[PDB]
RNA sequence: AAAUAAGAAAUUA
């Protein structure tokens, strides 16, 4: 501040430390999950006509 | 935060032995004190 | 635990509670030392799984 | 608003630039309030017994 | 907070010449208001350049048609009865009511200090070259 | 006060303003209890007296309950006859209803103005005359266009006068 | 825990298939 | 719910603003909500007529 | 290890309606969603008495926040209809992101009370989280009222 | 639900010309009506200057009467009507009840009873409905009479 | 600043255009377009923006800024070497010339 | 914690002293004896939250609600605003049918492809449970009328003002 | 154009380093990509600064990724050289955004704010009712009235 | 205070350059009461309407022995330049007297035609630190 | 009538126009269609009001006239749009029975700046509606016009998925849309059925929405398939391995 | 509009009725209430803040 | 509280509170240091109100 | 002058 330096980034509290680590990042999509959960499934026993 | 923790001395829930007074603390409200509430059911 | 505080109201559920007593029951070895969890857990409402 | 029959009177203006082009001036001094003027200013505000600001005349 | 020095005392025969300053700083203000008020209403009498920005709409359009028609057959005696000044001219042109609720909203006007030059004004220098021994607030020319 | 300006020389002016600060008397009453056999066998209140009742008393009226707040004097006592007086005034006035249609306040309607269908004739209005007259002022723009180059209405049908 | 969405500030977010810029393609300035 | 009780029987007329009473006849409670939010005031009975 | 609560759902029985509330500066921003189930498909949101497309000012990026939760649990917004009401600090606009925040949570809040389960996807998406951010205080030691010190000279 | 600015910007150091930044008495803010604001130039503090132009509270107070002509001026661009004082007997059916005044009772509903419900304060009435009341001097109508829709007629709507 | 009120008349003007057949100035604005939106090539490693050095002056002084638009001042678009415009350039998203656009499609046809 | 965890109104931000201390000398009751008897999460009541609680009773007013029981309360005399100013409004009273799209889906799925479209309420979505359908699951019927509510600028001015003038009257002493 | 006078020029970089605050503001993008579209050319420039700063936005809280210590520093460099290449990418639009706009209001018959260059038009920069008398750049005299860029009918 | 220049430089802090409400200073000192304007010159710093009063300061009110200085809100009346007696005012060092009579002073406030701070400065009423300050903003000569 | 210098023109104009509304009126056997956009315009006044009279009558000074056309502004009546010489041959047209000859299909336009009770003052940089008529007051085409009304709503959703498939596809096909950045939007889908929520299927709301789309930040769709896709190929590439 | 105000007694209307210009004499003379002349007919302005 | 659970019952009533905002220097040279130097302390007053509705006069 | 409902990210003792 007054004639004086000011401090490096890491010498003050954290930015965000008034928001929930839940929203740093957001998780959102989860609507998808399952989706590609029962995709995937599906693909495994694709992969297995191939080989069998 | 680490540029101000001499001057927050006080400041997050302390155990106190003497509590602060009035005459020795100009600003301090007490450990109990939450000045940004979530809300919360 | 049966809740005391608001917050221990927050962590509370029948239905997390299944989880515990599932968890619980998979434990004993014997049907004769589960029939017991069963009970009380049919006793006390729990949503059962 | 009632007006007195028989004085040639205006009707507020629909159009913009008859606002403002009409004669009508802007604050300038500290302005005044009939009943406000008694407790002096926002800071200053005089309070002759502490009721509840809800309070309620019976 | 240190003590107050003491003010030293007021001066030798500085009353005299107070006085003497202020009579006659009084005695030259009468001449300066005089005069100031000969410019102010010689600047109210003398006509001014055009009040509207021609840089805009409706303005822009050639000087035959549109705004311009309405103002030499309909509006030019009163145009130049006010002077062109920018008061009057643009309240003439809301009392005309053929334009109507643009004058305010799509036209543009000069600001305040250009719309005031003299009629004739060809370079931007002149709002500088006004007199400045004269107290008419710019209303002088 | 039963505090601090209680009991001594302050107790007296601490006492009086409280009371001159609690002069209001508030004087109700419901326009349903107003509404009832006059001793003359009329009804004291009807509808058109309510209607007069609820104009003249303007924001003193609301939830259908007459209110006066009497402030004027610094007593309460004299609060209480210039209420009563008010009220007796002001129901002496309404009562006027009774008298006649005369006395009965308007309605206020909030009449449209023409519609469009209306507004469509205005373009019809004289339409013969009007036609008539526009081949005499064609005539009169032909021959005017001649000489220049510009016929403005004010050469033809619109008067303005020179001097 | 699962499949987090990336938890870190400054990732990759634009790729292309692009060509190399000419080595200090900047003039060094005033 | 069950509780006996003798209620103003309410008798309806579209000429009345309000309502309108008359004697108590014996009822049996129907339901009775106590929560303040299920039962805004003035505060209501559920009532069942012993005569029809 | 007990995962995420799941409770039973506070429903009004006869009206149907679930009442959640959104929050986002402590003070300025306070919502409420009345939430209610659309048979006929035709579902709308509404925020004081307003429709959600006027009062957000048509912007994408604010309505879209309050989209959010019926996509994160997986549900048709058709099938629902909203009301929003505001609590907090009225203004004539509260097209701004922060609002903006505070209306998708009231609306998660409500979806949960309403669809009880729907609360573990919303849950991990962060949307029924609360972060507690406030403008500073005003104090008249800063020029702006604010953040801001007045200038200093060496003596 | 209206977008516009209601509040003046507060003072600050000087705003200038930039992306992202106007000045302060800037001609586009409050329709150029900032002129009344406006002190020119680099002003000299000590000697030159308007208080009250600086002045937030006494700003803030003229915006706000700025704003209040701004609607009151639309509420009346808004009016297609006059009110006109008719006397009880030759009213419509719907106002022969008594009808509080302004903000004195709950907002009221016109006819509850024929599935109409909204204010009977902004109920309008057509001007042609009214004539025989209104002009009764007049003999034959001055206005003729509105034609309505049939909505049992089979018209292009109706696929025929 | 560019305002809804410019993208009406802009909208008008192009339409007026396209009535009047007038294909020469949509043209120009391809041409534009084409040359100066064209894929910024990836740097080099060791390619960076200069920072101005610190030691130099204390952390609140004017020269920091003097310093940065002083460097952007120098260069200019036409020196910027990271986008590539020129004839040489291959442009493989967009069209080469008039002859290419739509209100051409008279002479596609076979 | 700093202090005993108990329901804050035991507690007093002392005079002075940078901490808070108990209007009862150190007696403390628990949050259990606050609330009702095994009340869920210490509640007035079970059923809902606080603003549950509200809107709840709101809604319960307001299908009781006559204008004639207005007379002589206060802003007790006032229904509740949004439903009101809901029905107020005229645009509102049409209501508009299920969508030729929604209806000819739903025909579809329980006509030819043999399975009705479940209202997301009748949904089970508990993989390890299956729940009691809720008793109003398909059965609340659509009119925005009702809900949600949606009003004139109007009349919600007319509404609040009013509201606020008339705190006052109130006949308190009624037969 | 309504904002006439004259104006403080910002670099570049402190213009996009704005990020959502301005550069990326949802209401500005759009109404740039609408100048764009209505143009009839493709906006590629204005949808790769979209899309580094819709992300940048997203991840705006999170921790940075933990650095191990390297004496090649290839990481140091791998990461400065990706942040200059977005840098440059978003050049590119901020050159686009002022080309266009200039090119633009020299087809609606708009004068620019005071010392701005139109190409066609106004090649030293435009100037007219500066609060300095003459052109500031050029030191030439300015006349009244306001210049002119454009024939006189509308 | 720094320097007394009455009794009040004992009493008063200064505060540094403090703010006080719009238009409440705790001191009134006018320094724009005479303040050029031609066409303002009716309206400013005087009366805001035509037909109010003159003050209460024009009128001898009471049994008067004699005054010294009339008040500086007395407005200057015809009788003022005509009736040739003395119209003292109190302005600093001492007084001002209205010697030379004229009729453009009419209908204005004494307010309006005594310069509060002349152009005028006494270097002995100066301490040399001062004189050097006055130096440096370019006031007098040296 | 148009092909003259200013000002002739202006005077040739007001002829032509009365004439040739004269000969329209005048021809029976010939289909006429007359097409005009916001007819709710027509049917009430116009923004011009009648000059003040003292424009009439001449003056010497503005001194003394009596007359304060420069003090003051003040709105004298508006003039009635059924008094535009134009507009005046078309309600001679509809009014007229007689001429069955001729078939007004005609629009109404709501085009006009938002009023909600109360405004502040539009921000000049973003305004949508600078360009939107000053009118806020209501239009009924039943009472107010001799047409006979037919209402339109917004688009169902078989008009609003064809639409809105065009503007995406056909837009990119044009090299208008995402192109080689196509990855960064989400799918057709998710694309339609959120653009549905933000518009109300309003078709000016449609194309609006369609442009905004550029900023949508919360939508998670290509991220998680990006995701999984990704997955699913080192799988693959530890089988092969 | 500039227009004269105006009044019709309702002795001359085709049926009487109480004008309520007439009515609001009677309130002023009830409450004693100053009736300002000049109060110009265009100046209506509710508080909008505060209203 | 509740009126259908006693006589007489009680309403709340929402509390005074006055907010002080003063200098806590006092400082003749720095209007700044006064500034930095400002308190928040509070009047208070709580109320309760207690209603009692009788059925005749006493 | 500032990392505090805002949006900044890599050279400790
Ligand atoms: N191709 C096509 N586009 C349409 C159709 N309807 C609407 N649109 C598009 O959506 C926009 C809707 O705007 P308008 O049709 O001008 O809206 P409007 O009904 O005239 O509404 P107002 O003028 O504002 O009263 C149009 O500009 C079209 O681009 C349609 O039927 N076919």
């Amino acid at each position: 501040r007054r004639g004086k330096p000011r401090p490096r980034a890491g010498m003050f509290p954290d930015k965000y430390r008034r928001v929930p680590m839940l929203l740093k990042p957001q998780q959102g999509g989860q609507q998808y999950f399952n989706h590609f959960l029962i995709r995937s499934t599906n693909d495994r026993l694709t992969q297995q006509d191939v080989d069998n | 935060g680490h540029v101000m923790t001499p001057h927050t001395t006080l400041h997050g829930r302390r155990i106190f032995w003497i509590p602060p007074t009035w005459n020795r603390a100009g600003r301090f409200l007490g450990p109990h004190v939450t000045l940004y509430p979530g809300m919360t059911p | 635990l049966e809740p005391c505080t608001p917050r221990e109201w927050l962590q509370f559920s029948h239905r997390n509670l299944a989880y515990a007593y599932n968890g619980a029951l998979r434990a004993c070895h014997s049907l004769p030392s589960m029939l017991l969890l069963y009970k009380e857990m049919k006793q006390r409402g729990v949503k059962v799984d | 608003m009632q007006q007195i029959p028989g004085k040639v009177d205006q009707t507020p203006f629909e159009e913009d630039q008859t606002w403002l082009l009409h004669s009508i001036p802007v604050q300038q001094l500290e302005m005044h309030h009939h009943e406000k003027d008694l407790q002096d200013l926002p800071f200053i505000n005089h309070e002759q017994f502490p009721r509840s600001l809800e309070w309620n005349a019976p | 907070w240190a003590k107050p020095k003491k003010r030293p005392k007021v001066g030798q025969g500085f009353h005299e010449k107070a006085q003497k300053w202020r009579e006659e700083y009084l005695l030259d203000r009468h001449r300066a208001l005089a005069d100031s008020l000969r410019a102010y209403v010689e600047f109210s009498t003398s006509k001014r350049v055009e009040p509207w920005d021609a840089r805009f709409k409706p303005f822009d359009r050639i000087e035959k048609d549109g705004v311009y028609v309405l103002m030499r057959y309909m509006m030019e005696e009163k145009l130049q009865l006010c002077n062109y000044h920018h008061r009057p001219v643009k309240r003439l042109f809301c009392n005309i009511g053929l334009m109507g609720p643009q004058i305010t909203t799509k036209a543009r006007w000069k600001p305040y200090r250009f719309a005031t030059n003299p009629a004739g004004t060809s370079k931007a220098e002149r709002m500088y070259q006004r007199d400045k021994t004269v107290y008419t607030h710019g209303h002088n020319d | 006060d039963n505090l601090q300006y209680k009991r001594y020389d302050w107790q007296g002016w601490y006492q009086r303003m409280l009371d001159v600060h609690n002069r209001n008397v508030s004087l109700r009453c419901r326009i349903c209890d107003l509404q009832r056999l006059d001793g003359n066998g009329v009804q004291f209140v009807d509808m058109q007296t309510e209607r007069r009742l609820r104009i003249l008393a303007q924001h003193r009226v609301g939830m259908g309950v007459l209110k006066l707040d009497a402030d004027k004097y610094e007593d309460q006592a004299d609060n209480v006859t210039f209420g009563t007086t008010k009220l007796s005034e002001l129901l002496a006035d309404a009562r006027k209803a009774q008298l006649g249609e005369e006395y009965w306040p308007s309605v206020e309607l909030k009449v449209r103005k023409p519609s469009g269908q209306s507004k469509a004739h205005y373009s019809l209005i004289d339409n013969e005359r009007i036609e008539k007259r526009s081949r005499e002022l064609y005539e009169k723009y032909r021959d005017a266009k001649k000489r220049s180059l510009f016929v403005t209405p004010m050469e033809t049908w619109l008067e303005v006068k020179g001097m | 825990e699962n499949q987090p969405i990336s938890l870190h500030r400054n990732n990759i977010s634009y790729m292309e298939d692009v060509g190399r810029s000419v080595k200090n393609p900047t003039v060094p300035g005033l | 719910e069950g509780l006996p009780v003798r209620a103003r029987r309410p008798i309806f007329s579209s000429s009345a603003e309000q309502r309108i009473a008359g004697g108590p006849q014996r009822a049996v409670i129907i339901q009775y909500h106590h929560q303040p939010f299920f039962n805004p005031e003035p505060r209501l009975v559920k009532v069942a007529f012993q005569c029809d | 290890q007990i995962g995420v609560r799941i409770d039973e759902a506070e429903v009004d029985p006869e009206t149907g309606i679930a009442v959640g509330r959104g929050c986002a500066d402590g003070e300025k921003y306070h919502f409420t969603a009345l939430l209610r189930e659309n048979r006929d498909h035709n579902g709308i949101i509404t925020v004081m008495g307003k429709p959600l497309s006027l009062v957000l000012d048509n912007k994408a990026w604010l309505m879209e926040m309050v989209l959010m939760p019926f996509d994160e649990a997986n549900l048709d917004y058709r099938d629902f209809d909203a009301h929003i009401v505001s609590e907090g600090h009225a203004m004539p606009s509260i097209a701004n992101e922060i609002a903006a925040f505070a209306l998708r949570m009231a609306v998660a809040n409500a979806l949960v009370k309403l669809i009880p389960l729907t609360r573990i996807p919303l849950k991990k998406s962060g949307l029924l989280s609360v972060d507690r951010r406030r403008e500073r205080g005003q104090f008249p030691g800063y020029l702006d009222g604010k953040k801001v010190k007045r200038r200093f000279a060496k003596r | 639900v209206s977008t516009g600015e209601f509040d003046h910007p507060p003072f600050q150091f000087r705003q200038r010309h930039t992306f992202n930044t106007t000045p302060l008495h800037d001609a586009n803010r409050f329709g150029g009506r900032t002129a009344y604001l406006r002190e020119i130039g680099p002003v000299n503090i000590k000697k030159q200057g308007r208080r009250f132009k600086k002045d937030p509270r006494t700003v803030q107070f003229n915006v706000d009467v700025w704003c209040a002509q701004q609607t009151l001026r639309k509420r009346w661009k808004q009016r297609d009507w006059e009110v006109i004082e008719i006397p009880f007997r030759l009213v419509p059916r719907e106002q022969q009840r008594v009808i509080p005044e302004l903000y004195t009772d709950i907002p009221q509903m016109t006819d509850p009873a024929r599935n109409d419900f909204s204010n009977i304060r902004n109920k309008v009435y057509d001007r042609e409905e009214l004539q025989g009341v209104l002009f009764p001097a007049a003999g034959a109508m001055l206005y003729p009479p509105l034609q309505r829709v049939d909505k049992q007629a089979m018209t292009l709507d109706k696929y025929l | 600043r560019l305002t809804y009120d410019h993208l009406d008349q802009l909208q008008q003007w192009t339409m007026r255009a396209t009535l009047d057949g007038r294909t020469e100035e949509f043209n120009r604005i391809r041409d534009l377009h084409r040359e100066w939106s064209q894929h910024p090539l990836m740097p080099v490693l060791g390619d960076v923006e200069p920072k101005f050095p610190l030691n130099l002056f204390k952390q609140n002084h004017r020269a920091k800024k003097r310093f940065l638009v002083r460097w952007h001042k120098a260069n200019t678009p036409a020196n910027w070497l990271w986008m590539p415009r020129g004839p040489t350039v291959v442009t493989p998203l967009h069209r080469t010339n008039p002859t290419q656009y739509p209100e051409n499609w008279k002479q596609m046809v076979q | 914690l700093v202090r005993p965890d108990v329901p804050e109104d035991q507690y007093v931000d002392s005079w002075y002293i940078c901490t808070s201390m108990t209007h009862h000398m150190g007696d403390y009751r628990p949050w259990s004896a606050s609330a009702p008897p095994n009340a869920f999460r210490f509640r007035p009541f079970n059923e809902f939250d606080a603003k549950g609680r509200e809107y709840v009773q709101y809604m319960r007013e307001f299908a009781r609600f006559d204008p004639r029981k207005s007379r002589g309360n206060g802003q007790k005399g006032f229904p509740f605003r949004d439903a009101y100013l809901t029905k107020m409004n005229e645009a509102n009273q049409k209501t508009p049918p299920p969508t030729l799209e929604t209806i000819m889906d739903r025909a579809v799925r329980e006509h030819h492809q043999h399975a009705r479209i479940l209202s997301p309420l009748e949904v089970q979505r508990d993989v390890g449970r299956l729940e009691p359908i809720p008793s109003y699951a398909g059965k609340i019927n659509a009119d925005r009328s009702v809900f949600p509510f949606q009003w004139k600028t109007e009349d919600w001015y007319e509404y609040e003002v009013a509201k606020v003038r008339n705190r006052r009257f109130v006949f308190e002493n009624t037969e | 154009n309504t904002f006439l006078t004259s104006s403080v020029a910002t670099p570049p970089i402190s213009v996009i380093r704005t990020g959502p605050k301005w550069w990326a503001d949802p209401e500005r993008m759009v109404r740039q990509k609408l100048m764009y579209f209505t143009l009839g050319v493709d906006q590629l420039p204005l949808r790769r600064t979209a899309v580094i700063q819709r992300d940048l936005q997203r991840f705006h809280m999170c921790k940075p990724p933990p650095r191990v210590g390297d004496s090649t520093g290839y990481k140091r460099s791998r990461a400065a050289q990706l942040n200059t290449w977005y840098r440059r990418i978003q050049y590119q639009e901020y050159h686009m955004q002022h080309l266009f706009t200039r090119h633009v209001w020299g087809l609606l018959r708009v004068y620019p704010g005071n010392t701005t260059k139109i190409q066609g038009k106004a090649d030293d920069g435009y100037v007219g009712y500066d609060s300095v008398p003459f052109h500031r750049y050029n030191r030439a005299p300015l006349p009244f009235p306001a210049r002119e860029l454009y024939e006189r009918r509308k | 205070l720094k320097i007394a220049k009455s009794a009040f430089g004992f009493y008063l802090a200064r505060r540094g350059q403090r703010k006080y409400p719009f238009l409440r200073r705790p001191h009134i000192k006018n320094t724009h009461s005479m303040n050029p304007s031609a066409p303002y010159f009716w309206s400013f710093m005087t009366a805001k309407s035509q037909m109010a009063f003159l003050p209460e300061e024009n009128y001898i009110t009471g049994d008067w022995t004699g005054k010294f200085f009339v008040s500086k809100r007395q407005v200057y009346t015809l009788q003022h330049a005509t009736s040739g007696a003395k119209v003292r005012v109190k302005s600093f060092p001492s007084i001002f007297e209205f010697n030379s009579p004229s009729r453009w002073n009419i209908g204005k406030e004494m307010n309006t035609l005594t310069k509060p701070r002349m152009d005028l400065i006494d270097e002995q009423m100066l301490t040399k630190k001062q004189r050097l300050d006055y130096v440096r903003a370019g006031l007098l000569p040296k | 009538g148009h092909r003259a210098v200013a000002p002739a023109s202006i005077d040739r104009q007001s002829v032509c126009v009365k004439f040739l509304m004269d000969e329209l009126s005048e021809e029976k056997k010939l289909p006429v269609v007359i097409v005009v956009d916001g007819w709710n315009l027509f049917s009430h006044e116009t923004h011009f009001r009648y000059p003040h009279p003292d424009f009439l009558r001449g003056l010497a000074s503005f001194n003394e006239s009596s007359t304060d056309i420069d003090l003051y502004p003040q709105e004298l009546p508006r003039i009635p749009a059924s008094r535009l010489s134009f507009v005046r041959g078309l309600n001679k047209m509809i009014l007229s029975g007689d001429d069955p000859n001729k078939f007004f299909i005609t629009c109404t336009t709501r085009d006009f700046k938002p009023f909600d009770g109360i405004s502040g003052f539009p921000n000049v940089e973003t305004d949508r509606f600078a360009n939107s008529l000053d009118e806020y007051a209501p239009y009924d085409p039943e009472k107010d016009s001799h047409f006979h009304p037919i209402q339109i709503g917004n688009f169902d959703e078989y008009e609003y998925r064809s639409f809105l498939r065009f503007l995406i596809n056909s837009g990119e096909l044009a090299g208008l849309g995402w192109g080689p950045l196509w990855h960064a939007s989400s799918d057709f889908e998710r694309k339609l059925y959120k653009i549905g929520f933000l518009s109300g299927r309003n078709p000016q709301g449609v194309v609006d929405h369609y442009h905004q789309e550029l900023v949508w930040r919360y939508d998670y769709q290509r991220t998680r398939q990006k995701q999984y896709l990704l997955k699913r190929r080192m799988e693959g590439m530890s089988r092969g391995a | 509009g500039v227009h004269r105000v105006g009044y019709t007694h309702p002795s001359t209307l085709p049926v009487p009725c109480a004008q309520r210009w007439d009515l609001r004499l009677a309130r002023a003379r009830i409450f004693q209430e100053y009736i300002e002349e000049k109060a110009p007919g265009a100046w209506q302005l509710e508080d909008e803040r505060s209203m | 509280y509740d009126p259908h659970t006693s006589w007489p019952h009680v309403e709340k009533l929402e509390p005074w509170v006055r907010m002080a905002e003063f200098w806590t220097s006092s400082s003749d040279t720095s209007f700044t240091e006064l500034e930095m130097s400002t308190a928040h302390y509070e009047f208070r007053k709580f109320f309760r109100v207690i209603i009692c509705k009788l059925p005749f006069q006493s």
